[PDB]
RNA sequence: GAUGUCGGCUCAUCACAUCCUGGGGCUGAAGUAGGUCCCAAGGGUAUGGCUGUUCGCCAUUUAAAGUGGUACGCGAGCUGGGUUUAGAACGUCGUGAGACAGUUCGGUCCCUAUCUGCCGUGGGCGCUGGAGAACUGAGGGGGGCUGCUCCUAGUACGAGAGGACCGGAGUGGACGCAUCACUGGUGUUCGGGUUGUCAUGCCAAUGGCACUGCCCGGUAGCUAAAUGCGGAAGAGAUAAGUGCUGAAAGCAUCUAAGCACGAAACUUGCCCCGAGAUGAGUUCUCCCUGACCCUUUAAGGGUCCUGAAGGAACGUUGAAGACGACGACGUUGAUAGGCCGGGUGUGUAAGCGCAGCGAUGCGUUGAGCUAACCGGUACUAAUGAACCGUGAGGCUUAACCUU
RNA sequence: AAUUCCUUGUCGGGUAAGUUCCGACCUGCACGAAUGGCGUAAUGAUGGCCAGGCUGUCUCCACCCGAGACUCAGUGAAAUU
RNA sequence: CACAGGUGGUCAGGUAGAGAAUACCAAGGCGCUUGAGAGAACUCGGGUGAAGGAACUAGGCAAAAUGGUGCCGUAACUUC
RNA sequence: AGGACCGAACCGACUAAUGUUGAAAAAUUAGCGGAUGACUUGUGGCUGGGGGUGAAAGGCCAAUCAAACCGGGAGAUAGCU
RNA sequence: CCCGGCGAGGGGAGUGAAAAAGAACCUGAAACCGUGUACGUACAAGCAGUGGGAGCACGCUUAGGCGUGUGACUGCGUACC
């Protein structure tokens, strides 16, 4: 993310364990992200009988960070842990449908109303 | 129509009817006496002579205190003076405040002594701080090396190093004021702007076109 | 790292033109103290503006 | 870096800065007068005057707190006693800087520092 | 005494609470996305101090997921609905800062009286 | 008398034969996309791995993955893995000592800048009477990159699928710039906690010390991981080229004469540095009208009286900054400290009462204590002078005063 | 291979990798049975490889504190020439 | 050299701790002589670090991190 | 019991950070190792330069080492700068 | 006899032919750092020298482009072994 190499967490019901990133999109002539970034990943881990496996090279978004996500009001959202939600690379929006956790309401669209199943939150 | 000195005082993050909130540098604007103004007969170009803002007129000088008794005293700081941006004023006071932005939504801002030092390396030169393990010694943040060769025969103008800086100035040019705020007389201005805190500036609006 | 050849003594006496030793550029005539006034500043008596406020 | 703040950093980390500011503020209270450089005079004037604030009613609970405040015994019984009812009355500006000449020896300005109200002196050159 | 900084003041939205550390609260906002009328609330605990300015937030952690998430509300925007206090429990501090990236503890731990 | 090497990194820079957009010719190019192709140095021009390796192999970025140079750039830069690697051993060879443009393992890498450059900054003197003030541009760089999609636009063209540029619009990335409210960082001039021992005769409490003992909060500043933001309408000189009108060559033909048009580049505009630019500057404002002695006299030398406008030391100190210069400014004062209201911190002051075996809680007490900030408040220190500047300051043409 | 002209060997495997590491293969440089070989517990400040604590080495660097530099005072060298 | 270097014998006080680790400390020794100011580059020492976790480099690279005491619980291999 | 151990004191110095015209002719701090032994080490003793001495690097012999230093040969020779 | 510690160092007064013989004393260079005067340096720059030389002090300018010392400025120009 921030840097090259760099596990970060599954935030997907289609995924297990950690992903690795290769490189950021969305721009080049870095070796960085910011915050509300677009990565790319390479899948280091999960599970080969879920949707997502060793060394798929896909693309992805962020849906957490420990230092937190923030534009709007400039006012973050930080959570337990860095984590992406994965990308069909082909067809886009997240593969999976659940996580137990929320999303960051300071950058928010679809792609992030289409990976939870809270009601009193927008779906 | 003139540049108007404003003070460093105070910044904001304000509230907007889109849901954001903006990061704002709040600037006094104060009221304008105009002083002698030169016709352009007199180094020849058509300006206007301002003083906005003032000092206790102890340390005050005879030759800046003429120019201020023959149009209307205030017994000034100093002598700014303004070609042309959105218009002119009257002769010896327009007591204009708020009002210069509501025509231009546009500042450019003049080039200011930036409070900040040196700054210069690791700051706004292309410097970093090098290795320090792998016994990496007396080499950690000096660049070690700038030019090339006898091929070139010495250093590059378009390298540049140094030690330390000076005054130094540089605009971020074109930038919108958000507001301007009556009753209070308060210029909002976006984010950056040339100046540490507690500093004096200019203000000048348009420019570009 | 190192020189050429020896210095003469024109180089020497220019690059101390503007590096040379300084002091505090005399002091004033006196109206109060017991001492001679030093120039804006309060003498080891302390009659200045007024009393013997400095005692040391 | 150093901008839109004031007062003087010294030339001490701060186990030392504290170790001879508790030195210097029980010789202080106790001459009323004391001479030292000008940087430091000024923090000197900053730590002390607080202090006195506190310090300026004769009240036991004030005396109680001022020995929290300060582990000194010599502090604590000069005021409250002889000086409390001296600076009783103010609100502030409970010492003074004098701006004595330069140090001796080198061209370091200096001040001799002395509380805006006093009842003792020592009064030899200083050594 | 108070001649600036006191135009702040003048600025400032009606809407915010006085405030002591540990209040429960509801923060009433939107889902934002620009602006739009989906609502949506948080409850839990206010981790930090409120007074900042024209600019005064909500730092809430709302200690019901598994993982938790803190969120910092705007008070001086319209994304904030509604503000009610609630009551106050303990702390024994002002900032309960180990929880900005870790979930925890209530509003209240013991007593915060004198 | 040798300039100290590879690969990687620091740091770059210059030649354009341009990676790319941009203007334009052709196509065996229908339109579109391409190939072809001149003009053009301005700007942007990515990163991990295994190996001591360049190249290798592999994954990825961007619209994009360039050309060429630098004592095989740069060791008075970095490492020091490797090298004949000096030890050693492997692989090899000799009787051996010992050897390798074969190999592998850790292992020193020096120098305060004389002259020379690069960036920043000051002192001395002339700015023509002085002094202070505003100020113009001879001259030189920075931004100059570049995607996306809506409309433009299903239209020219085609057999059908299909099918463009600019312009208008929002918006991302780099590069450059400034900033500190927001969000993180720190905050040794601020509060509180807490491990240990030592202390205040003792208790309760508190403080010295162990890297600020450790820890967490923290005003104000600064700062990039956050923030705001340039990338420009217009002006002219063109390139290649599209021309007109038209010759060499009765015509034909950007071109040869002539004249319309013709790009980010170029001279600029926008920004920023700039009068020593002897091409010595313009323009505003202010102020000095006493005297005698002597010599080289557009003039200087001495002395009495006497030095204005202003300057400088000096003083506290800065939001200006290595130092200066620059700046606030000295009782006319918010310069710096206290202090108080506030933008604004912390966590419940020592003591005492009460419940309890007590830690501790609870009532006393939403307490007590507090730094730089913004506004106040003179509460506190910046005396009064002397001093550097003098009594109206060139020849000569043009303008004006008799002139 | 501490060895391999070619070769980053051929092939499976971990992976964004994969010269090294693990497993197998041999088109085997000049490996090869006292220059000794296969195999092994424990040990070396020993060599390589792997994943995790953790960490400013770095990504990309900020701020605070002190000692030189720089400030004020004192004394006052040198590589060289 | 007032120099941080090296050097054997005898004697053996406290608290907390597994101990001659280690904080402070009794008796005792003793301030290793520039100083003071500022808070430019930079050089060394010390404090602190978001998100990541070596991704920097031939190489994880000191400092940071690990440590102690009671109790549960404990692998391949083995010369048991 | 033990050429045993985790690990000091006591002693060293594989590696890191520094020093590298140093405080010190490799020491400091920090990872690190021996400590009932082939240790650490005082006192006293003993070998002398192509000669000693080496759990072996031609290592070490006055913080030094393919050969110390000094008096005679000696104005070695220098084909060379 | 003067300054100062009780010091470091010198002067003046007085001695002698001589103290420009003052105790390290013989007369005395050059490197070596500073003073004093003359003249030169604020539009300017290369082996630093020569050629031409404003000027200024001094020389009845020898009145005759000049003499001594210096030198704005500028032609031209690469140390010695």
């Amino acid at each position: 993310m921030i840097q090259e190499q760099t596990m970060l967490n599954v935030a997907d019901n289609s995924g297990a364990r950690r992903v690795m990133c290769i490189k950021v999109l969305g721009g080049s002539h870095r070796r960085y992200a910011g915050v509300g970034d677009i990565i790319k990943i390479t899948i280091k881990e999960a599970i080969p009988r879920g949707k997502v496996k060793k060394g798929d090279v896909l693309k992805a978004v962020v849906v957490r960070t420990k230092k937190g996500v923030r534009r709007p009001d400039g006012s973050v959202i930080r959570f337990d842990g860095n984590a992406c939600v994965l990308l069909n690379n082909n067809s886009e929006q997240p593969i999976g449908t659940r996580i137990f956790g929320p999303v960051t309401r300071e950058l928010r669209s679809e792609k992030f109303m289409k990976i939870i199943s809270l009601a009193p939150e927008v779906l | 129509m003139i540049g108007l000195v404003g003070k460093k005082v105070g910044m904001t993050r304000i509230f907007t009817e889109d849901g954001v909130s903006i990061p704002v540098t709040v600037i006094e604007v104060e009221a304008n006496r105009v002083t002698q103004v030169k016709d352009l007969a007199n180094d020849g170009y058509r300006a206007i002579q301002v003083t906005t803002g003032a000092k206790k007129a102890n340390r005050v000088t005879k030759p800046e205190a003429g120019h201020f008794a023959k149009a209307g005293v205030e017994a000034g700081r100093g002598l700014w003076e303004f070609r042309l941006a959105e218009g002119e004023e009257f002769t010896v006071g327009q007591s204009i405040s708020v009002e210069l932005f509501a025509d231009v939504k546009k500042v450019d801002v003049t080039g200011t002594s930036k409070g900040k030092g040196f700054a210069g390396t690791v700051k706004r030169w292309n410097f970093r701080t090098q290795d320090a393990t792998h016994g990496n010694s007396l080499s950690h943040r000096v660049p070690g090396s700038i030019g090339q060769n006898q091929t070139p025969g010495k250093v590059f103008k378009g390298k540049k190093m140094a030690g330390q800086m000076g005054n130094e100035r540089v605009t971020v040019q074109s930038l919108d004021v958000v507001r301007v705020d009556a009753e209070r007389n308060l210029l909002l201005v976006k984010g950056a702007v040339p100046g540490a805190t507690g500093s004096d500036l200019i203000v000048k609006p348009a420019v570009k076109a | 790292a190192v020189q050429q050849n020896k210095p003469t003594r024109s180089k020497r006496g220019m690059r101390r033109s503007h590096d040379a030793l300084t002091a505090v550029t005399s002091l004033s005539v006196d109206k109060t103290s017991g001492e001679k006034h030093l120039r804006h500043h309060i003498t080891a008596d302390g009659y200045y503006r007024g009393r013997k406020v400095i005692a040391k | 870096m150093r901008h839109r703040k004031s007062g003087r950093q010294l030339n001490r980390n701060s186990s030392h800065r504290q170790a001879m500011f508790r030195n210097m503020a029980g010789s202080l209270v106790r001459h009323e007068i004391i001479k030292t450089t000008l940087p430091k005079a000024k923090e000197l004037r900053r730590v002390v005057e607080p202090l006195i604030t506190l310090a300026k009613t004769d009240s036991v609970a004030n005396r109680r707190l001022a020995f929290a405040r300060t582990r000194d015994n010599e502090i604590v019984a000069k005021l409250f006693n002889e000086l409390g009812p001296r600076f009783a009355s103010r609100a502030g500006g409970y010492t003074r800087i004098l701006k004595c000449g330069f140090r001796a020896g080198d061209n370091a300005p200096m001040a001799y520092i002395e509380l805006v109200d006093r009842s003792e002196k020592a009064e030899a050159a200083a050594e | 005494s108070n001649i600036i900084k006191q135009l702040e003041q003048e600025q400032m939205k009606q809407d915010v609470p006085s405030f002591r550390p540990g209040d429960t609260v509801e923060v009433k906002v939107w889902v934002v996305e620009g602006s739009k009328k989906r609502l949506q609330a948080f409850e839990g605990v206010v981790i930090a101090i409120r007074n900042r300015g024209l600019h005064s937030a909500f730092t809430v952690r709302k200690i019901s997921n598994g993982e938790g998430v803190e969120r910092v509300f705007q008070t001086h925007s319209p994304v904030v609905d509604s503000i009610s206090v609630k009551r106050r429990g303990a702390v024994r501090k002002a900032k309960l800062y180990y929880l900005r990236e870790r979930t925890g503890k209530a509003a209240r731990i013991k007593e915060r009286l004198n």
